[PDB]
């Protein structure tokens, strides 16, 4: 259980959206990460914010996807933008918190997004 | 694959204090500045803790053998590790850690964490092996050595992401839980310096996860990162600086625990309420701090240690009384007796009461048989209850020591329990000059015969003071 | 705690002894454990100190010649002695204070001189 | 998710409405509450005769 995180809304193409990973409460983290994942195909890796500041990014989501983190209600934001066909998938937030140097990551709870004309 | 390793030699074990350490969330409920009194499995205060050096370098050129016994699971353990590169690795859990019965990996190699719970096909000596380049010293090199075989498992974890691979030791503790077929694992991590062994402090530990295993586990084992080549085993400096990085195993024990959580709800403090007097009357107010005076915590009774049944000596399968064997007769001792099927406890004497010839019970308070007369040997013998009291703490104030004194009241003490070889405080030694007073037996006490106006009212004229270095005294008040 | 010590007797001056005040209660909650001493015709007068913590304690005429140890493998305080003289000739005991002060019966040390 | 997952209609606050949260039944008043829960609890108790507070399982309120 742990931590929650659902919920978001259907868009057409060339839409935005920001997704929000739902504030859970105080957690220690080095990077928050978010996956994306469809029917058919594995998880792979969209978008990773580092506690410092460092922004790792897909090749096929550079200038389109900005990660930003709020420590004040602390949650990890993804604003979602020029959105193409491509994008039809479900969402997964993973955690950071250190396991024997580091494991168990939380991406269970996700959100499920489609993006099509209709 | 498996590769053998030179022979464990069966070093003899080194010791260490557990300074109040592995106190875990007992629940999953918030509370906010109250003190809760909990009964769980926990690691007692102060206890022996056994720690291993990863590589005991036992010539003082070198020897380079690992130090990872198996090691007994009663009922959870308290295991912590400090080290600064990361040496040791996993665990491995079971019965017997073959292949007749499942056990669970949780060792990660360079990748991941790779929770397996299957069947096992284990080596002698599992580790993993990890090798400096001797000429670029950039890409260490990882092969596990763990299991021959794995089969037909029941639950798998992965973890995506890769991890990597002079004083700056890190501390992780966890504690290892089975109840219900969950396997709880509670974690806990921590920055320390210059401390050798288990640091003097306080850490709440924070569950981390509950598998769903539902196996049985006994026994446990440590798999640590081999630095050095077991083809060719090098003289010196193949290891991690002598085998620094250490860990510690302590065994949990079913105790109670006053609970101190503070106004954010994050475990603080905590109390054995069975370590010593004045810990018991902490728990039994309900606070952290008493103040001077005289409280009851507890009763105090003698238990039967043995049992007695006398049947009379006519076969008959009272006179159908059932089938079972009547054994010798004890006295001047609470033993629980059984005469003629009338049961009960008591301490029996040679009585002097002259009983008529027809008679077989005496009673004086008509709900309590006085005396008895014994079917086969028929001698009149009367039945004493043997002992039973309160425990009151004689104590000054928390602030000024935390010296107590302990009174059984109204009780000889020829017989409160003495020379001991669970809170086996007693005395066992009578290094504290007991000495009885018409209120009971005090104990840890000085006597002394001066008289003052006294403090602590103890009873039949006796009070007790702290005085000065400075230590509890009993005396015979004085009116002025 | 049976806190004995044993070890005492007979010693030439400038030589050395080993005392054992061992204790069945485990050393980890003892919380002090301490060496007095006293000497025929003088009152009693602290040795040395070691509580649970670490830190150490010494009298004035103790440093440099006898320091205070315990080894947690068998439950023992260790008092070891260097050059000793004719005034060191006294009883000594060890004090062991859980929640109650425990004494030991002590051992004579006499010193030929 | 697991065996029948079902459904609450809507939620209400400010308002004393019998409420039953995963089974945990009773009549009160609920309101935002700005204490913060440990990522591992469900249930509060500060009274220790009633559970003060409760997390709410769609959105961790
Ligand atoms: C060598 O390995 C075998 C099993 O592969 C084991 O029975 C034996 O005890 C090992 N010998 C040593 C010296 O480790
Ligand atoms: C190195 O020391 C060990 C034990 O300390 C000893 O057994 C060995 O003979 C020594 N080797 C040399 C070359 O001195
Ligand atoms: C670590 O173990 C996992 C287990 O599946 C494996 O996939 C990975 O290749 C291993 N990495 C190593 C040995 O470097
Ligand atoms: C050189 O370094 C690389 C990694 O940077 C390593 O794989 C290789 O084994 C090294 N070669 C030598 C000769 O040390
Ligand atoms: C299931 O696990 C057991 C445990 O060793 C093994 O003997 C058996 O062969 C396994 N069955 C299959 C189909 O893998
Ligand atoms: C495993 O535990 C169960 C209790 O759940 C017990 O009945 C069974 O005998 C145990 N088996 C072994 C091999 O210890
Ligand atoms: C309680 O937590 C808040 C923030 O969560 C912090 O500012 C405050 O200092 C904490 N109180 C104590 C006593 O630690
Ligand atoms: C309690 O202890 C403190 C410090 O040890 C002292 O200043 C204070 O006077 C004491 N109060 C009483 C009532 O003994
Ligand atoms: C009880 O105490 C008295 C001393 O007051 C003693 O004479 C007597 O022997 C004790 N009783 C027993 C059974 O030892
Ligand atoms: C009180 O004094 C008497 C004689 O003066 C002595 O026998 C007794 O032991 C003393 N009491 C204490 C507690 O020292
Ligand atoms: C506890 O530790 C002491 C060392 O202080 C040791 O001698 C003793 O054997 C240990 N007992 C147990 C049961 O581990």
């Amino acid at each position: 259980v742990q931590l929650q995180e659902s919920g978001g809304g259907l868009v057409q193409p060339g839409g935005s959206l920001r997704l929000s990973c739902v504030a859970s409460g105080s957690v220690t983290f080095n990077s928050m990460g978010w996956y994306r994942q469809a029917p058919g195909k594995q998880r792979e890796l969209v978008a990773q914010i580092t506690a410092g500041g460092d922004t790792h990014y897909a090749d096929s989501v550079k200038g389109r996807f900005t990660i930003s983190e709020h420590r004040g209600k602390n949650a990890v934001y993804l604003e979602m933008h020029s959105l193409k066909p491509e994008d039809t998938a479900v969402y997964y937030c993973h955690l950071q918190v250190p396991f024997l140097g580091g494991g168990y990551d939380y991406w269970g709870q996700g959100t499920q997004v489609t993006v099509s004309s209709g | 694959q498996c590769v053998n390793l030179t022979t464990r030699t069966q070093l003899p074990p080194a010791y260490t204090n557990s300074f109040t350490r592995g106190v875990y969330y007992p629940d999953k409920v918030f509370r906010s500045s109250v003190l809760h009194s909990t009964q769980d499995l926990f690691l007692p205060f102060f206890s022996n803790v056994t720690w291993f050096h990863a590589i005991h370098v036992s010539g003082t050129n070198g020897t380079k053998r690992f130090d990872n016994p198996v090691l007994p699971f009663n009922d959870g353990v308290y295991f912590a590790s400090t080290e600064k590169s990361n040496i040791i690795r996993g665990w491995i859990f079971g019965t017997t850690l073959d292949s007749k019965t499942q056990s669970l990996l949780i060792v990660n190699n360079a990748t991941n964490v790779v929770i397996k719970v299957c069947e096992f096909q284990f080596c002698n000596d599992p580790f993993l092996g990890v090798y400096y380049h001797k000429n670029n010293k950039s890409w260490m090199e990882s092969e596990f050595r763990v299991y021959s075989s794995a089969n037909n498992c029941t639950f798998e974890y992965v973890s995506q992401p890769f991890l990597m691979d002079g004083n700056f030791k890190n501390l992780r503790e966890f504690v290892f839980k089975n109840i219900d077929g969950y396997f709880k694992i509670y974690s806990k991590h921590t920055p320390i310096n210059l401390v050798r062994d288990l640091p003097q402090g306080f850490s709440a530990l924070e569950p981390l996860v509950d598998l769903p295993i539902g196996i049985n586990i006994t026994r446990f084992q440590t798999l640590l990162a081999l630095h050095r080549s077991y083809l060719t085993p090098g003289d010196s400096s193949s290891g991690w600086t002598a085998g620094a990085a250490a860990y510690y195993v302590g065994y949990l024990q079913p105790r109670t625990f006053l609970l101190k959580y503070n106004e954010n709800g994050t475990i603080t403090d905590a109390v054995d309420c069975a370590l010593d007097p004045l810990s018991e009357t902490k728990c039994t107010l309900k606070s952290f701090t008493v103040e001077k005076g005289i409280y009851q915590t507890s009763n105090f009774r003698v238990q039967p240690t043995e049992s007695i049944v006398r049947f009379p000596n006519i076969t008959n399968l009272a006179t159908v009384c059932g089938p079972k064997k009547s054994t010798n007769l004890v006295k001047n001792k609470c033993v629980n007796f059984n005469f003629n099927g009338l049961t009960g406890t008591g301490v029996l004497t040679e009585s002097n009461k002259k009983f008529l010839p027809f008679q077989q019970f005496g009673r004086d308070i008509a709900d309590t048989t006085d005396a008895v007369r014994d079917p086969q040997t028929l001698e009149i013998l009367d039945i004493t209850p043997c002992s039973f009291g309160g425990v009151s703490v004689i104590t000054p104030g928390t602030n000024t020591s935390n010296q107590v004194a302990v009174l059984y009241q109204g009780v000889n003490c020829t017989e409160v329990p003495v020379a001991i070889h669970t809170p086996t405080w007693r005395v066992y030694s009578t290094g504290s000059n007991v000495f009885q007073t018409r209120a009971g037996c005090l104990i840890g006490a000085e006597h002394v015969n001066n008289s003052y106006e006294c403090d602590i009212p103890i009873g039949a004229g006796i009070c007790a003071s702290y005085q000065t270095s400075q230590s509890i005294i009993a005396y015979t008040m004085s009116l002025g | 705690v049976q806190l004995q010590e044993s070890g005492g007797g007979l010693v030439q001056a400038g030589g050395s002894l080993r005392l054992s005040c061992a204790a069945s209660e485990s050393i980890f909650r003892m919380e002090l454990m301490e060496w007095y001493h006293q000497a025929p015709g003088k009152q009693r007068e602290l040795v040395a100190t070691i509580n649970r913590c670490g830190s150490t304690n010494y009298s004035d005429s103790v440093k440099g010649r006898f320091i205070i140890s315990s080894d947690n493998a068998k439950n023992s305080v260790y008092l070891q002695m260097n050059s000793l003289k004719d005034e060191d000739t006294a009883v000594y005991s060890c004090h062991a204070r859980t929640w109650t002060s425990y004494w030991g019966r002590g051992t004579q040390v006499t010193v030929s001189s």
